[PDB]
């Protein structure tokens, strides 16, 4: 079935600027312009929910029952996949966390929300991650120059002969909006609820720790500002004049978003709920 | 022939340009998922049997491009005799990077006139090296994965030569369904014309899978796993060639899965009058 | 020896006078001093069939045709009757022979051969040993006749152990007769060789078509269509050699590359040992390309569909649509070999042919009966390696970490690379022989290393004109690739991991594309099989013979100051990948690749006088980076910088505006200019900065960034500003004078400012010191 698309609409700030990387440069396209890649802001969303996850395996257990024969670990001590630590995936050095089968990957918490794949396993990752791409303010404000990167320079400095060296890194610019979107199906309606509570989780993890390239000494520090909860349940495609959710949008806190005004917002979508 | 078009405003990458029969997989699976199992593709044998799809360009502003009619390629110095005897290379330039055509050069790329080849042309395949990152340390891993890149106002149409009664019963309605994050996509209707000549032998505008009936051709050769086992290689026309000896090359059924899937290639015509052969 | 073995000789031995005449051994004619040379030599390696020859000598300074009542008398005193002959068997071949020698085109001894290229120029007389110092024309000498003395004594020492089959006569004349004038005439661009092989070709057509001398005594054969122009091209070559994803090494690759000449070599041999003729009856056959003169019976017609329907049949069962070979053959006539009434027949010939040939591949593979059924079988997957990629289970994991099933082909051609080192050529064979390693469309292929003796009736021999340790039954085929490749500690082909290590800078893969420019504008001038023959072989002598010279090191007195960024080895980082026909693709260390564009176009500008220019694309990437991507990129940028100018090299992916007035590429004359002005003044040698902008090497990334608001905007004027800003503040007042004002002489004409330029000259160094 597919009674699906929930439209997460948002501008991300990078408080101190983004190093997506590729001199390292940003991702710049065809204009000159840099962005998140919407591969990065995925990934980053399942590293942060995955770890996550890996420390809380043996005590969900019961919800999520397909997550229960993992037993928290990495598979690079004990080199083979399929072996019970949490993930296998050895992709050329990687270890990375994909349910080898559908019928498990119905009910791993991580694993139904991004998707798997392998051997004779294909699931879908229910989502979507659009590429966000500097909303016309920044647009308008790059026209007239305003340099919108910026060169930064960092050292490793000695402590024998205090000597350093150059290793530029050329980081978007502090403060820009982004114009963030996340696209989600919505197959199997029981699921839903706290699937996209764990996609606020994830997202949640955001806004303390660091998003593109080589955080934790800066180069992170994002926020989601989202504005437009939206709903295309079956008539938005068939029809389309009217009848779609519209929520609140102006001053919507994530860490304050997540439950205290979402079940004031899950019970409208509720009133279509078909 | 009033046949409408469809942009597809993107909002960023794509993977390819649709090829023309991964539309109607990616409409199968739009009436797949809206209107029940059984409205799907099977209920639309009969109505895709007298309409189709066949895509083409990006436009880059509004120059709505249109490949390149193939029957020019035998007696392209039959057109150009009005230039210099410096025309050979500007055959070279409607010959190798013969891609894509404006409209103005396209209602006189065929009927044996002289055309102009355009420029500006709305690609950036560049090559995003992708995805390095293992759970709890370094990854290393460059894989490429190469993708496709737009200008600043281009987008991707396709065309439509069908009743608007089946156009907004199955496609149009699918056509917002399609808007990892390359499948940015909005939609805007419009209506096209073409001036297109006499019908004996003209352009396909597809992707197709012919009837036996070879007419200077370029070969495709289009993969596609679809739900899961890899599809067969499937012999194809490529884009804009001329078999118009009466064709009607049908969808071609596969195997592999529960309820089958069947490949587009089904064509539509256009005027060309071509030189000789 | 038949009539056709005799006929096949005297074609190729008509004019062997010349080079004696001009070297004085007799007097008279050069027709009666090269039948007087001759007629030593038949007692000489026993034969009497060189006695029958100097016939073939006896034509020319004619009149001998109203004598021809004592040409019999002359041919009887010799007894033709002693190889199975007759009269009128011997006399209808001569006659043959005088016609043909009129189909090959409409004073002073010592006047040289004038350069095809550029007709003013000539060369001084060489040989054709590509390990030695190779010819380029230069100005009018007369060639010393003590030289063609000295050709004439070698000619002696080497017909003698030659046989007298056209398989030894035809490397044996090419390797002395390449550069030698055949007609002692002001702009004669004609080969002797070439005219000796055109000669011998259509001799061999008038012969299998059946025109004898009353035929020919009438002048009739020229008007009656007793020939076949036989074209044939490799389209889809680029979708054959590159489509190879990242599993595929450069062993594997260049495999690739000698498997398709092996291919069209297949072809092009069994076309010419099924209609019966030899080496002699192909024009060119270079770049999957090749121009075959023959008889035209109504039989001859059937061979070559049978042919055609065979080779386009196993190549569609083989690779699936990926490369196909297009066969087309117009009827000419004798009157179409030359330029009569003005008009260019030949050319207007070959163009109808060309346009019959184009018509044909778009037809792409016309001729399968099954080609667009449904129906497809079982169980098939691709291999990761080739993109062959419609095998069944039948795919065969070895030669590699035996986890990943591969084709069968790519296990051969593994196999072929690990013997590529040490190949000394191929046996065309059936192809269900021993030690077979490769098929073709007819024959198989057994490798003939270093110690082996293999036969299948034609050996193929790489880059040798010395047939050597190779029996006496077998038709000794050349062919020429260039083939250098820098070997490993081991010996074998270095892989990219093993040559970007050599990279002075960062570590990055240099790939170069090229091309001849306006080429097929070139032979729709030439208006002769000779000046044809002429003007393809010396054309694909340089893209297989001398680019293994210019790598070597050689051609120094010429080249001169290209860019250098480090020194020239001995030994470079430098594989050729495929380099046949006009273009060239090389790839390896990006600092090495860089200096070989330069130095193969300043050398191909001497090499055709500057008649002749060649686009060369360039690109860097990353050692693990597909190959198909590495040659969609550069296949790109060579067409872009074939569109923008013509003649123009791609150095470096550069940000431009979008207005039509900024071109990507660059003018030879204008980059070799730049690297004149603005590297010795910033850069110094092998890899260091220049002692001013040492510990200051942050400098000259400021001026991209510079330059990237003239990207931006080509209107405003900051940047001419920003740069004095920049430089100022480093006291470098005088390194760039042309970035810090505004030049008006460039916004006169509507060029781009001298900004916009600079920065090909400044990441090229910025690749250089990085770290
Ligand atoms: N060594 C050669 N001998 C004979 N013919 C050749 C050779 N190399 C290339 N050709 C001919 O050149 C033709 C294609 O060459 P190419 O397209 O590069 O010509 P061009 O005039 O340079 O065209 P362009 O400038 O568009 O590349 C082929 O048909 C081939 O027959």
């Amino acid at each position: 079935r597919f009674y699906g698309k929930i439209v997460i609409k948002g501008k991300i700030k990078a408080v101190t600027g983004l190093h997506i990387g590729s001199n390292p440069v940003i991702k710049d396209p065809h204009t000159g312009l840099p962005y998140i890649p919407g591969s990065s802001l995925k990934g980053r969303l399942r590293s942060l929910f995955e770890i996550l996850v890996n420390s809380r395996l043996g005590e969900w257990r019961e919800k999520y029952p397909s997550l229960a024969n993992y037993s928290p670990g990495s598979c690079r001590p004990d080199n083979q996949e399929n072996c019970g630590k949490f993930f296998n995936r050895k992709i050329n050095r990687g270890w990375i966390h994909v349910c080898p089968d559908y019928e498990t990957a119905l009910a791993c918490p991580v694993c139904r929300l991004f998707g798997a794949s392998g051997k004779e396993s294909n699931f879908p990752s229910r989502i979507i991650v659009r590429d966000a791409f500097l909303t016309k303010e920044w647009e308008e404000k790059w026209r007239a120059g305003e340099a919108i990167t910026e060169a930064k320079i960092e050292v490793g400095i000695d402590r024998v002969t205090s000597q350093a060296n150059p290793r530029t890194n050329e980081r978007v610019v502090a403060g820009a909006e982004f114009e963030f979107e996340i696209i989600y199906n919505v197959e199997n309606t029981t699921h839903w609820r706290d699937d996209i509570k764990n996609l606020l989780t994830a997202m949640a993890l955001l806004e303390d720790s660091y998003l593109g390239g080589s955080g934790s000494r800066g180069y992170g520090k994002v926020k989601f500002i989202f504005d437009s909860f939206e709903f295309r349940p079956l008539d938005y495609y068939r029809t389309g004049k009217d009848e779609d959710i519209v929520s609140i949008d102006a001053r919507e806190k994530s860490v304050s978003d997540i439950l205290s005004g979402f079940d004031s917002l899950f019970s409208e979508v509720e009133g279509k709920l078909e | 022939p009033k046949f409408i078009a469809v942009k597809l405003i993107p909002k960023g990458p794509f993977r390819d340009i649709p090829r023309a029969d991964t539309l109607f997989g990616a409409i199968g699976n739009a009436i797949s998922a809206i209107h029940g199992q059984s409205a799907v593709e099977e209920l639309v044998d009969a109505f895709v049997g007298g309409a189709r799809i066949s895509s083409a360009f990006p436009y880059s502003g509004d120059t709505y491009y249109l490949p390149k009619p193939l029957s020019v390629e035998p007696a392209l110095e039959g057109i150009l005799t009005g230039l210099d005897e410096e025309e050979r290379y500007t055959t070279a330039k409607r010959l190798r990077k013969a891609k894509y055509l404006d409209l103005k050069n396209f209602e006189l790329a065929l009927r044996l006139r002289p055309f102009t080849i355009p420029e500006e042309i709305p690609y950036a395949r560049v090559d995003v090296p992708r995805v390095v990152l293992d759970r709890v340390t370094q990854d290393s891993s460059i894989y490429f994965w190469e993708e496709i890149r737009f200008r600043e106002k281009s987008g991707v149409y396709f065309l439509y030569s069908g009743p608007r009664e089946v156009f907004d019963g199955y496609i149009a309605p699918a056509m917002r369904f399609l808007g990892w994050g390359a499948g940015l996509f909005e939609v805007e209707f419009h209506e096209m014309k073409i001036d297109a000549p006499g019908s004996e032998y003209s352009v396909t505008l597809s992707n197709a899978l012919p009837t036996k009936t070879p007419v200077l051709w370029r070969l495709l050769r289009k993969g596609g796993w679809s739900f899961g086992r890899r599809k067969p290689r499937m012999t194809f026309i490529a884009e804009g060639s001329i078999v118009k000896n009466d064709p009607g090359g049908m969808e071609r059924l596969e195997l592999g899965l529960s309820h089958e899937v069947y490949v587009y290639g089904l064509t539509f015509p256009l005027g060309v009058e071509l030189p000789e052969g | 020896m038949e009539i056709d073995e005799l006929t096949a000789l005297g074609g190729l031995l008509h004019d062997i006078g010349k080079p004696v005449q001009r070297a004085g051994l007799y007097s008279g004619d050069h027709s009666t001093q090269g039948a007087r040379f001759l007629r030593d030599l038949a007692e000489n390696t026993g034969r009497a069939e060189y006695e029958l020859l100097s016939l073939f000598s006896e034509f020319h300074h004619k009149g001998h045709m109203k004598n021809d009542e004592l040409m019999i008398r002359r041919i009887k005193e010799l007894s033709p009757e002693r190889f199975g002959l007759t009269m009128e068997d011997v006399l209808n071949a001569l006659w043959i022979v005088y016609e043909a020698d009129n189909l090959a085109s409409g004073p002073q001894a010592s006047r040289p051969l004038y350069s095809v290229f550029n007709p003013g120029k000539a060369y001084p007389w060489a040989e054709l040993d590509f390990e030695k110092e190779l010819p380029v024309p230069g100005d009018v000498f007369s060639i010393r006749s003590q030289d063609y003395r000295e050709l004439v004594k070698r000619l002696w020492e080497e017909l003698s152990k030659a046989k007298l089959r056209s398989d030894r006569l035809l490397p044996v004349l090419e390797k002395y007769l390449t550069f030698v004038s055949s007609v002692t005439s002001e702009g004669n661009i004609i080969s002797l060789y070439d005219h000796m092989r055109m000669t011998s070709a259509i001799a061999l057509a008038m012969l299998r078509a059946g025109c004898t001398a009353e035929d020919v005594r009438s002048g009739r054969c020229r008007k009656e269509k007793r020939f076949l122009l036989i074209e044939g091209d490799f389209s889809g070559i680029q979708d054959f050699i590159y489509r190879v994803s990242g599993k595929g090494t450069l062993k594997y690759l260049r495999a690739r590359s000698a498997y398709l000449e092996l291919i069209g070599w297949d072809v092009v041999l069994e076309i010419l040992s099924r209609l019966g003729l030899t080496r002699a009856n192909v024009v060119f056959n270079a770049g999957g390309h090749f121009m075959i003169i023959a008889q035209n019976t109504p039989d001859a017609v059937k061979e070559l569909e049978e042919i055609r329907a065979k080779a386009v049949e196993w190549l569609y069962r083989e690779f699936e649509s990926d490369l196909y070979l297009a066969i087309e053959w117009e009827p000419v006539s004798g009157r179409e070999f030359g330029r009569e009434g003005g008009k260019n027949l030949f050319a207007e010939a070959r163009k109808r042919l060309k346009h019959k040939l184009t018509v044909r591949k778009l037809k792409r593979f016309g001729e399968i009966k099954g080609l667009f059924e449904h129906g497809h079988t079982e169980r098939l997957a691709e291999c990761p390696v080739c993109g062959r990629e419609l095998p069944e289970g039948k795919l065969e994991p070895s030669a590699s970490d035996p986890e990943t099933k591969v084709c069968p082909t790519c296990n051969r051609l593994v196999s072929l690379g690990g013997n590529l080192p040490k190949l000394l050529g191929f046996g065309r064979t059936a192809k269900n022989d021993a030690g077979v390693l490769v098929e073709g469309p007819f024959s198989g292929f057994v490798p003939y290393l270093q110690g082996g003796r293999p036969v299948g009736e034609q050996i193929l021999v790489k880059n040798t004109l010395n047939p050597g340790e190779i029996p006496e039954s077998a038709q000794f085929v050349p062919y020429f690739v260039a083939d250098y490749f820098k070997k490993d500690p081991k010996g074998g082909v270095a892989t990219f991991e093993e040559l970007s290590m050599a990279s002075t800078g960062t570590r990055r893969l240099g790939v170069m594309k090229g091309d001849v420019d306006r080429l097929g504008e070139f032979f729709s001038s030439m208006d002769s099989p000779s000046k044809l023959a002429t003007a393809s072989r010396f054309m694909d002598y340089f893209f297989k013979g001398y680019i293994g010279a210019i790598i070597e090191g050689k051609f120094g007195y010429i080249i001169g100051d290209v860019p250098s960024l480090r020194d020239w080895p001995e030994e470079p980082d430098i594989v050729v990948v495929y380099a046949g026909g006009d273009d060239f693709f090389i790839v390896g260390a990006w600092d090495q690749i860089f200096e070989l564009a330069f130095r193969v176009r300043r050398a191909f500008n001497a090499y055709t006088g500057g008649k002749l220019t060649l686009s060369v694309g360039l690109g860097y990437f990353d050692e693990r980076t597909p190959i198909y991507r590495m040659a969609d990129v550069v296949s790109e940028r060579l067409d872009t910088a074939k569109d923008e100018g013509r003649n123009r090299v791609f150095v470096v992916g550069r940000s431009r505006p979008l207005d039509g007035k900024h071109k990507l590429s660059y003018e030879w004359n204008h980059y070799e200019e730049l690297w004149r002005t603005y590297a010795p003044r910033i850069y110094a040698g092998n890899g260091r900065l220049k002692g001013k902008l040492e510990s200051k090497k942050g400098l000259l990334w400021k001026l991209l960034e510079i330059r990237e608001l003239y990207v931006r905007d080509p209107n405003d004027v900051r940047w001419a500003y920003l740069t004095a800003y920049l430089l100022g503040r480093h006291g470098l007042s005088d390194l760039f004078p042309e970035l810090v004002g505004i030049d008006t002489k460039a916004v006169e004409r509507k060029e781009p400012q001298p900004v916009y330029w600079v920065d090909g000259v400044l990441k090229i160094v910025l690749m250089a010191v990085r770290r």
